[PDB]
């Protein structure tokens, strides 16, 4: 019985870190999994990051509830500091202590100081880390992850194009492969079902999954062994403005026609 | 091929995918190339560890 997040790793067993999510978030959710990192040297920061089973309502409130819990030098500074995470991260929430940052330490030296910047892009690592680690770790968690924050990873391609790619392996959308709202399938698991011919990745772009699903056409692709992408998100149709590409594969409208029957011709 | 090809599901005409939207966004993404070796602290995986081994039952779900 310690302070948890200067403690170090070895004795602190999953009891230590799934209890500790509570009650420093003051939620009653289980984490699907954290990162308890120490670093020192030049920049001693401790920081313990936790992935939310569920989404709180703040996390799309005008009240921020995003972010980390701000330690200097094992002194609580400041709540809910999402300055350590971009706002496409806002999901990660947990502690860091630093040692570099001020014990004065203003919501605006968090956003605007370099020292601080490099803080948010180290942690930014951890959470990249994180994500496809937790995909690995248990399927079964990412799904759940995406199903509660599966709209915040879309505003990273729609940011940066340039390393959309990162996000896009970690992007979930539904399919006709189940007609089950769980946006289980990735741009993975599109290219691993992938048939000859199809050079293309088909998408259906809806107000409501519902209304996508309502549709009878989307059995008889399925019946042939094809797969549509069924996009339901408000934010999605931003995203794709900007992922265009994915693997090699160029993306596809259902409005639109393909080669598949250009390798058969 | 048709206008559209053989999946006509919420269909109009023709459509770049989709786009148009008010960049909400500001700046920062993940890195890409360097595999720095040095912060690592949270090696493996919280779930299972590694397939399932001694320890792994149901304690870290």
């Amino acid at each position: 019985a310690q302070a948890l997040w200067t403690r170090n790793k070895s004795e602190i067993t999953d009891e230590e870190y799934k209890e500790f999510y509570k009650h420093i978030a003051h939620d009653f959710n289980d984490p699907l999994t954290w990162s308890h990192n120490r670093v020192e040297g030049k920049q001693e920061y401790t920081s313990l990051l936790y992935i939310p089973s569920q989404a709180p309502w703040d996390m799309w409130n005008r009240d921020h509830k995003h972010g980390l819990k701000l330690y200097v030098q094992r002194v609580f500074i400041m709540d809910d500091a999402e300055q350590f995470m971009p706002n496409y991260l806002r999901f990660v929430r947990g502690l860091i202590d630093s040692s570099d940052l001020p014990l004065n330490v203003s919501r605006e030296i968090l956003q605007d100081s370099t020292v601080t910047r490099n803080l948010r892009n180290a942690l930014t690592k951890r959470v990249l880390q994180m994500l496809e680690k937790l995909a690995k770790d248990d399927a079964e968690k990412y799904q759940t992850f995406w199903q509660q924050f599966g709209l915040v990873l879309k505003e990273g391609p729609a940011e940066d194009f340039a390393n959309q790619e990162a996000i896009a392996k970690l992007l979930r959308f539904a399919s006709t492969h189940t007609d089950s709202s769980a946006q289980t399938v990735s741009l993975e698991d599109y290219v691993s079902r992938m048939k000859e011919g199809q050079e293309k990745i088909y998408y259906i772009t809806a107000d409501s999954y519902a209304a996508a699903k309502s549709s009878p056409h989307l059995e008889l692709l399925r019946k042939k062994g094809i797969e549509v992408l069924l996009l339901s998100d408000r934010i999605d149709e931003w995203m794709m403005n900007y992922l265009t590409e994915f693997d090699g594969k160029p993306f596809q409208s259902v409005s639109k026609v393909d080669e598949s029957l250009e390798k058969l011709a | 091929m048709a206008t559209s090809t053989l999946i006509k599901a919420i269909d109009g005409d023709t459509v770049k995918l989709m786009y148009k939207g008010q960049p909400m966004t500001f700046r920062l993404l993940l890195v890409d190339t360097p595999e720095t070796k040095h912060p690592k602290k949270g090696v493996e995986k919280y779930g299972p560890e590694a397939s399932a081994f001694t320890k792994k039952m149901v304690e870290n779900a």
